[PDB]
């Protein structure tokens, strides 16, 4: 069993608060992140058991380390503490320097961690740069999966319309944005000011993000891995195991 | 014309201004938390005590992942609302950053903001609906006149009411680094955008005038009229662009009050009315000259928060 | 729990790393995969303890246990570690380790023995070899095919006396991460000349011998010794346990 | 004598063949045993078309450490004696060391122990005769020990060849090897499992304890091996029972098994025994009885 007494952790400083709750770094058996949900009166609390139930399911290198649960006196998560920073803040905040071995290393460590929530049958349903965390300045770790923002959320995702809007392909989608971020050095639409405007055109296909922005040293087999995990269509997405093969081939051709 | 203030205004405008001489610099170990008086899709609000002055303020705080250099260009941005002082304008103390956090420091508003008005009054009265366009009409020009500036979101929770019966604007985009830093941002619930800028043009007042326009329906009926039943941010984005526009219902409220909201939510830019048509039009050149007591109506009829 | 096993067609071995037998594999990236074929009716419960305990541990300083295989035998699927394990830095390779790093090095162990003991299981295999400094920083304690729920050189007295009410406890791992203690502050093995095997058995069961702590390095701080003398006590009920060895350990890092 | 010195030329002839080992050079036949620190297989030398017995020792040792042991067995080159086992060669490769030596297909008697439930007192004899001229050889020759005799280090063959295997030669692999596991049984002298003050003494109450177990057919001391430890430093020695064994031989082994070994015979005193001169005079179809 993983649930823990909240006893036995100490929460220290606060480190910032997302959309499902606050992280603070706490002490229980080590330096841990434990994330506080929102809302304090357990309604009817099976699915914070459930969602924990998934992420029971997860034992991999790139995915950030589920570690126990505390149903009291809310509910809380403790992951792993990452030492570090966020793939986010390498490349938008701190514009760390990386060699295009290197982001098609973390474009390849994203892949292998997402290939493993996809075998598991884990849908992420909110992949972003924010919650990739480059630990120790080397090994990619996904957090905040099966528990967003509009930069990485696909058409249909936007839409909500067709039939289970949340897929494998929507997943694709956000790792694209990533894959985007990485080649480009920048986020998706950097000067569409108007955040309605941004969601309208994307939901409709009348927007996408600018590939002419993609670095001149980014290989092509890259530029149209990216290209098609960006495509409109969900259907004509490829899936984390072409993807992952499609890196790990290209890589070997250096 | 409309830019002139009456000797009340002027009266309150220089105590405001002389309350702000004896402030000076900002830090956030001289702010004490009284109530949190909201939060919206990337910052949360505080009604704060500034110790060193005795000042209440409101203290929003914007967390943004940015590079030190946007996030000292922001701060020096903000430094333009320090000469936007209007009766129609919420004035400001200083803005700094702590904990990854943009501090905003701007006048407290006891009465909030007119969505929390309309949650208690269900419907907001026509005549206070007046005045409330009036202000809007003059706040836009004054930011237009006076600084070349649009507001681009104009809507309910950013129009503020007090006490002394004031109506004034905030959150308008006087920071060009802000507006793009926060448009990253998470998916919204409503939107009182423009069909026009929902489609690519480059920013007008007019699009802020058919966000009035969209606001005084929702405050006047006491319900977002723009979609059916409940919708998705897209799909109430796909109505405004392509359904036609909401109107007033025709039995109580005066063909003046129907008129003006039309010509405001007209889809086309260019024959929807500019600030000047709808200054000198019957339901605003009405509602300035009747006498409503705002303060009262605030105050007795609603309550403060 | 049988959500954990792997088919045989996902999993692929590519280099044979040593003796069972551990070969660098591919599932889901590089993987490391013990071959522990028709399992007698002991060792059948034996597997079912090391996958049992390892389903267990959700700990940086343990090694990830990723899956089990049935097929064509019992087999465990673990990460792949990157580097050496500390009896190669140590024993081997002869690694220029500055003090803080030991000392860092001996936190982190005793912060995954802390996590074991905490859910009741008693590793009663420690030893050098067992710890792996994955990308030379983080301690991966590993080999648990005889940890248990609730060499000679890492034993203590009462486990090779095999006569005391429960030999094996909490305090025999505390021996065992003695000797570990032993190794980083002095750079050798205990006993690093006496040629009897009996001989240290018998000696060490009795209390006539004992890690010769003349040879611990000049760089040592006190606290570090003493520390060491006290995980290395011949009666295992004053062997401190790896709460007081971490804040003894955190205690001396705080001031150099 | 003239067999011996016949069967000692002709391995010398064949040991000249040899030269250098390397592992891609055998094919394994079978596996003989393990132990404590080794593994021993039977295997074919193509090279030289010679059957060996390749033991294999695990050992993670520093480089230099590992170059010392190799040549610290050289030694055994020169231990050509009728009483111990030849020596082929010994190499390191990735982190397990190789040690060719002579084949013995009647195995160790250990295993023949085990066959024969017991062994008589006849043969014994002829055993007893072998392992005190094989120390006396490795003794004045060679001036080292055997540090580890017992039934499992104590060999035979088709051909009655009773030889002697797995002493200290190489006295790093001695320290190298004391890093092992727990072991099983117990064969030390107490003054060795006791302190640091030994001789070649200890050698004899090996043997001895050897003697009286395949005598029974059965461990002679009893427990795990601390209690069996502690049984030999505190508790007397085991001996023969009364009725069955004769005097001479019961004789044999209580002076072999004296706990101090000032008191306990030495290998000139046993030579001149009567047990062992008796059974020197005995005629013993050995060779028969093996196979
Ligand atoms: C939905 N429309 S949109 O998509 O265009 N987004 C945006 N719209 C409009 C503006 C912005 C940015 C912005 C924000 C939000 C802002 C908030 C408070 C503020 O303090 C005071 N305000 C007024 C008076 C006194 C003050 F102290 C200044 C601010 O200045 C700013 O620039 C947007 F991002
Ligand atoms: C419980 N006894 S103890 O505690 O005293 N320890 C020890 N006792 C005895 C020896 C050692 C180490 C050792 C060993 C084991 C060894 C084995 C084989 C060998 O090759 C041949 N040998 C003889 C004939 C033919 C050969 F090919 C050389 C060896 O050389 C060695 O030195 C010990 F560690
Ligand atoms: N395991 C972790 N180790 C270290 N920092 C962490 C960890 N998890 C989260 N954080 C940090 O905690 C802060 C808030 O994280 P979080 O609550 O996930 O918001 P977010 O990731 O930015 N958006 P979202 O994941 O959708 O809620 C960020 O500064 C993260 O970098
Ligand atoms: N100066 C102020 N005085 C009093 N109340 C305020 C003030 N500013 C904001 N508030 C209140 O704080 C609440 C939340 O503010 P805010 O974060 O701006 O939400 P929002 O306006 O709906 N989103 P946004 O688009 O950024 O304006 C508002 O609904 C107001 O009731
Ligand atoms: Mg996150
Ligand atoms: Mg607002």
């Amino acid at each position: 069993d993983w649930e823990v007494p909240p006893s036995e952790v100490q929460l220290l400083k606060r480190i910032g608060t997302g959309s499902f709750g606050t992280v603070f770094r706490g002490r229980w058996h080590g330096d841990v992140a434990v994330k506080v949900l929102k809302v304090s009166q357990p309604t009817a609390a099976q699915a914070f058991k459930n969602e924990m139930q998934v992420l029971r399911k997860t034992r991999h290198v790139n995915i950030l380390l589920f570690m126990g649960f505390m149903t009291r006196p809310g509910f809380a998560i403790i992951t792993q503490w990452c030492e570090g920073s966020s793939l986010y803040h390498h490349l938008h905040v701190a514009d760390t320097r990386f060699d295009m071995v290197q982001l098609i290393d973390v474009a390849r460590q994203t892949a292998q961690g997402m290939d493993y929530l996809h075998a598991k049958n884990i849908i992420h349903r909110d992949l972003k740069s924010n919650n990739i965390f480059l630990h120790e300045g080397l090994t990619v770790k996904i957090g905040d999966f099966g528990l967003g923002s509009v930069l990485w959320m696909a058409a249909e995702v936007i839409r909500m319309q067709d039939p289970n809007p949340y897929s494998f392909q929507s997943d694709v989608y956000a790792y694209g944005v990533v894959l985007y971020e990485l080649m480009t050095g920048s986020l998706p639409y950097s000067h569409i000011g108007c955040r309605d405007q941004i969601i309208f055109m994307v939901g409709r296909g009348y927007l996408s993000p600018d590939l002419s922005k993609i670095s001149s040293n980014c290989p092509k087999a890259m530029r149209r891995l990216l290209s098609d995990c960006l495509k409109f269509q969900r259907e004509e997405r490829p899936l984390f195991p072409q993807i992952l093969a499609t890196i790990e081939l290209l890589q070997r051709s250096l | 014309e409309e830019l002139e203030l009456d000797e009340q205004q002027r009266k309150r405008l220089e105590a405001f201004l002389t309350q702000k001489q004896k402030v000076g610099e900002l830090k956030d170990d001289d702010f004490e938390k009284i109530s949190e008086l909201g939060a919206g899709n990337g910052g949360v609000v505080f009604k704060v005590s500034h110790k060193p002055s005795g000042l209440v303020m409101a203290r929003k705080l914007i967390h943004l992942e940015i590079k030190p250099a946007i996030r000292n260009q922001i701060i020096r941005e903000l430094q333009v609302l320090h000469e936007c002082n209007s009766p129609y304008i919420v004035g400001f103390y200083g803005a700094f950053y702590s904990d990854g956090e943009i501090s905003i420091c701007m006048e407290h508003m006891d009465g909030g903001s007119l969505d929390q008005v309309l949650k208690k009054a269900g419907r907001i009265p026509e005549q206070i609906l007046g005045k409330v366009s009036i202000a809007v009409i003059k706040g836009l020009t004054y930011l237009r006149e006076k600084h070349k500036i649009m507001h681009r979101d104009v809507k309910p929770s950013n129009i503020l009411v007090n006490s002394r019966g004031e109506i004034k604007l905030c959150d308008f985009g006087v920071s060009g680094q802000l507006i793009d830093a926060m448009a990253n941002a998470f998916v919204g619930t409503r939107s009182y955008m423009s069909p026009e800028r929902l489609q690519g043009t480059h920013y007008s007042v007019q699009s802020d005038i058919w966000s009035m326009g969209l606001s005084l329906v929702e405050m006047a009926v006491g319900r977002y009229p723009i979609g059916s039943g409940s919708m998705a941010i897209f799909e109430l984005l796909d109505y405004i662009v392509n359904e036609p526009p909401p109107k007033l219902p025709s039995g109580v409220f005066s063909l003046e009050f129907q008129d003006f909201v039309n010509k405001c939510l007209i889809k086309n830019p260019a024959e929807r009315a500019d600030l000047k048509q709808l200054m000198v039009h019957a339901f605003i050149k009405r509602s300035d000259a009747e006498e409503v007591d705002f303060a009262g109506w605030l105050c007795s009829t609603i309550g403060l928060n």
